[PDB]
RNA sequence: GCCCUGGGCGCUCAAGCGUGUUACCUAUACUCUACCGUCAGGGUUGAUAUGAUGCCCUGACGAGUAGGCAGG
RNA sequence: AAGCUCGUAUCAGUUUUAUGUAAGAAUGAAGAGCUUUUAGUGGGCCAUUUUUGGUAAGCAGAACUGGCGAUGCGGGAUGAACCGAACGUAGAGUUAAGGUGCCGGAAUACACGCUCAAGAACAAAAUAG
RNA sequence: GGAAUACUGCCAGCUGGGACUGAGGACUGCGACGUAAGUCAAGGAUGCUGGCAUAAUGGUUAUAUGCCGCCCGUCUUGAAA
């Protein structure tokens, strides 16, 4: 801050790379299903929620129907289905990329996950088998294509 | 204006052979002033003219 | 795909098949083959017996028509060095379909059958004849005992008709009922 | 179906709707194929696993009507 | 569920080569049901990890991991070029090789 | 592929020799650059004219009227062989004269071993009546209702293993 | 002087290939050299 | 015109022959980029925010016997 | 290697017109000349094509330009007379000859006919028009 | 009679996927957005995230794997020998 360079190495010239928001594929559409490809999670089938500034994504299981719980995860991680269910009734304006911060859960995340779980189970149910559906996990079987596989 | 002179003389070349085709004659199209070249083959084994 | 293949000789043209064979299991896929006895060489038996003796007339020769397919898919690969002898090492060649292979399924090469390469109207040698001719003295056991193989082999065959046609049955009392339209419509 | 030899396109369309090839055609085993494999590629993810579903329920009942 | 696989499997053909001389730096994948150049247009990209067993112990598995990345397309039987941080040791000509699906464009 | 242009040109007029012949031929090519060789050559070869000494007036391709009609064309073939030049004639079944100049070349390069340069396609002229046809294989494809089948199909299997032993009815 | 002002022109090898199966042949007869007055513009379009 | 008479393994609607149309592999070959040096030009101080024998910018070039020159 | 002048009108294994050397002609370098001296070099192999001309034959004798002398690299089973191409260290990309059934990387590609036997200058003379 | 389509070429048209490259090092310049303030893809990678001190990684050598490599210097000669 003060002190003056005890060494005069060169500063960097002015870089012209300003900073843009992510351009997202249009397949990736809020309430959209999402199966997750690597991590904790991989193979399991998620409902996408909010975009986040942080070019992640923010996603629920949700959490009741198969435990994943509200996580950030990578566009580039993840296959777009065709099948979106009404998430407008769930209120994502509380999650943050500060939200998640790592700095025995916390018991505020606990409370966050019931409240998006009990908003999007209600519409989930609304139709049939995709409280079934999220609850298999996804995978492949011998003779399958996904070149040609219709997500 | 130099784009303008370009439609225009292929406006008028276009034009100029209808025109020759309409009236039962034949069009000497201009020959053609200006050719570029390639070199196709190596250095190697080239005769020295 | 098939962690074993079982290809059936018979019908095929001994250097498509070697050739085919060769490329695939240099890949690390296991072949087997069976019923060599039954593979074919185009050309009539002259011309068949000869371009053999040509080169017999020179080591070791052998006659019996597996370790001929064996020389054949020998020359097609890298031997003496790892990988070929490797590769090698993945290839078993049997006359008939001596078990287990004959409880299992049996596949073919479309690009190797002589019906689909070969010319109609035009002569062709068999192995057996050709092995037979040249010394090899297990043809009529290997006929024998291969006929002995379609024996009961025709049975199972009959058997699982009959369990198939019950099935068909099943499937058609239970067809056209709500489940049945919901999975037609999902082309399934 | 009857087609006089070098008919244009008019008397061939012609003779297509009059002879009914086009009701023919999705008769023929062929085109049922052709159809359900159609299907079969266009179907979802989600709708593979009603299909699954679907298969276990028929399935169910299929091994019930036998052995009996 | 009974299969776990989230990736396509495919066997490693050999390095591209001439007829005496041979570039580890970029192998040859061949892909299962993938026969033209069009069908492996959709692997481009992907991550390509070889699994082998180790007889030492390591960090924590016993299983041992190359990662590579798809470059470019091969010939005209599907077959595609790829690349590896690690050059594989030659001896894997014919194993098998899984290409995930990550990253997705879908 | 091929394409029929039409070229002509009227040896450079010069003083006393206003409006020349006009030498006029359908020359056939795959392109206009070829077609003009081949014209230069055959001006060259049957008139006292060079390229130097020549211009081409005009060079417009000429597509056939009916692309989809059937016919039949009857082709006054000349060509040079390994001794001196024969004299051909051949007729050849085709929707297009494009396509009936194609498949003559390449008989004359599979049943004499004669290529483009030495080929000269002289006239090719549209046959329409029956009995005006000579050639036995012509009049083949010319009766009432013909019928025939296509035994022993070839159909190609992409996967190079089949369980189903395929039959090659049709 | 516009001509002799602009370096002589770098161009790298056909994205497409040279199309023909030999190019020392004249354009005329199936080669890469020559006349090919109209093709000339495709050439160059390939190479650069 | 062809068929018999006068690299290996291998193949016959060829994987042989002639011609015709497309897909692809590469050499130190060519385009660009990354770095070493040679040459040519240019910038440099009322002194350089590192030896004017210093710090730099630009373009091309780089094979080699005898032999010559230069730097270690 | 060193000195003078000149970067200028100095040239060219290039082309065309005129005389049966000129061009207030095209293209490229402006890098050339004038004097002094200083290492090495006077080994050749082969296609043509000048020709001396040919009869058991052969090439005796040459000779005109060129490929190599000292030359890597890719293809040609290998090769000095073949084809491409001549060289700082690497990456991406595009090609040549040469290939795409395996050895070997790539289409058991497409289309027309030919051949049952090999087929991939010498024993040569006896299926369409 | 009229649409087109087939083919050649143009777009200083639009829109993706894949691979390598990040070279320079405070501003001097050519340009665009905007009435202006200011911004920009405009004479070279910016920001975030993930693993780490019983580290992460890198290094030496034996074998092995796919390919290549006639034994060194001298002289004969136009060559290999």
């Amino acid at each position: 801050p003060k002190w003056y360079p005890s060494e005069d190495v060169a500063a960097l010239k002015k870089t012209r790379k300003a900073a843009r928001p992510q351009k997202l594929r249009a397949s990736l559409v809020p309430g959209t299903v999402l199966i997750l490809l690597a991590g904790r999670f991989r193979g399991k089938r998620v409902v996408y929620l909010k975009h986040l500034e942080d070019n992640t994504l923010l996603i629920s299981g949700p959490f009741k129907v198969n435990g994943v719980p509200l996580r950030r995860v990578n566009a580039r991680y993840v296959i777009a289905t065709s099948t979106k269910v009404s998430v407008e009734g769930v209120n994502v304006e509380k999650f943050n990329v500060e939200y998640f911060a790592k700095e025995e859960i916390k018991a505020e995340r606990v409370e966050d996950q019931k409240v998006v779980d009990k908003a999007l189970i209600a519409e989930i149910k609304k139709t049939p088998l995709l409280k079934q559906y999220l609850s298999a996990s996804f995978s492949l079987k011998n003779g399958d294509k996904p070149h040609m596989l219709k997500f | 204006a130099y784009q303008k002179e370009y439609e225009t003389a292929e406006r008028n070349i276009i034009q100029a052979k209808r025109d020759a085709k309409a009236a039962g004659s034949y069009y000497v199209e201009a020959q053609h002033k200006l050719v570029f070249v390639v070199r196709i083959k190596g250095i190697n084994k080239i005769p020295p003219k | 795909v098939e962690p074993v293949v079982v290809i059936d000789g018979k019908g095929h043209l001994v250097g498509r098949l070697a050739s085919v064979v060769a490329k695939q299991l240099l890949n690390g896929q296991k072949i087997v083959v069976v019923r060599a006895e039954e593979l074919n060489i185009s050309g009539e038996f002259f011309r068949n017996k000869l371009k053999y003796h040509d080169f017999l007339r020179k080591p070791f020769h052998f006659r019996a028509p597996s370790r001929i397919f064996y020389k054949a898919l020998r020359g097609m690969v890298s031997h003496k060095t790892a990988r070929g002898k490797a590769a090698l090492e993945r290839l078993k060649v049997f006359e008939g379909i001596p078990p287990p292979y004959d409880k299992k399924k049996r596949v073919v090469v479309p690009q190797a059958l002589r019906v689909l390469r070969l010319k109609p109207g035009r002569k062709y040698t068999t192995l057996g004849k050709l092995s037979t001719s040249v010394g090899w003295k297990y043809e009529d056991v290997v006929a024998k005992l291969e006929a002995k193989r379609k024996v009961s082999s025709a049975e199972y065959y009959a058997k699982k008709r009959a369990f198939t046609k019950k099935v068909a049955s099943a499937n058609a009392t239970a067809a056209e009922s709500d489940v049945a339209k919901q999975l037609a419509a999902l082309g399934y | 179906f009857a087609l006089p030899r070098g008919a244009r396109t008019a008397t061939v369309s012609k003779k297509w709707a009059a002879a009914a090839v086009c009701e023919k055609w999705a008769a023929s085993s062929w085109a049922k194929k052709i159809a359900q494999r159609e299907r079969r590629a266009a179907l979802t993810d989600f709708e593979r696993f009603q299909v699954m579903v679907l298969r276990k329920q028929k399935r169910y009942t299929v091994k019930k009507a036998l052995a009996k | 569920a009974e299969s776990h696989r989230l990736y396509v499997k495919g066997k490693h053909l050999s390095y591209q080569r001439s007829k005496r001389v041979n570039n580890p730096n970029v192998s040859l994948i061949k892909i299962e049901g993938v026969a033209t150049p069009q069908d492996a247009q959709f692997y481009l990209g992907k991550r390509i990890a070889y699994v082998y067993r180790a007889s030492k112990e390591v960090r924590g598995s016993k299983i041992r991991v190359m990662w590579g990345k798809v470059t470019r397309t091969h010939g005209n039987s599907g077959v595609v070029r790829a690349t590896f941080r690690n050059n594989l040791p030659a001896k894997t000509f014919g194993a098998s090789v899984r290409i995930f699906l990550y990253p997705s464009n879908i | 592929h091929f394409k029929e242009y039409q070229v002509i040109g009227r040896r450079l007029p010069t003083e006393s020799v206003p409006e020349p012949k006009l030498f006029r031929m359908r020359i056939f090519a795959s392109n206009e650059v070829i077609a003009k060789s081949r014209y230069w050559y055959f001006l060259q070869k049957l008139h006292k004219v060079k390229k130097a000494s020549g211009e081409i007036v005009s060079i417009n391709q000429i597509n056939e009227a009916h692309p989809t009609k059937v016919k039949n064309f009857g082709v006054w073939v000349r060509y040079d062989s390994r001794s001196g030049t024969h004299n051909m004639y051949k007729e050849i079944r085709d929707v297009s004269r494009v396509a009936a100049v194609e498949t003559l070349y390449q008989d004359m390069a599979a049943r004499h071993r004669a290529r483009f340069r030495s080929i000269h396609i002289l006239k090719v002229a549209e046959i329409e009546k029956t009995a005006d046809v000579k050639r036995q294989y012509v009049k083949q494809f010319l009766t009432k209702d013909l019928k025939f089948p296509l035994p022993h199909r070839v159909q190609k299997s992409t996967k190079t293993f089949s369980y189903k032993r395929p039959s090659t009815f049709y | 002087q516009a001509n002799n002002f602009l370096w002589p022109f770098k161009l790298s090898n056909p994205s497409g290939g040279w199309g023909v199966p030999r190019k020392f042949k004249h354009f005329i007869q199936g080669g890469s050299f020559g006349n090919r007055e109209e093709f000339i513009n495709k050439l160059v379009k390939s190479m650069n």
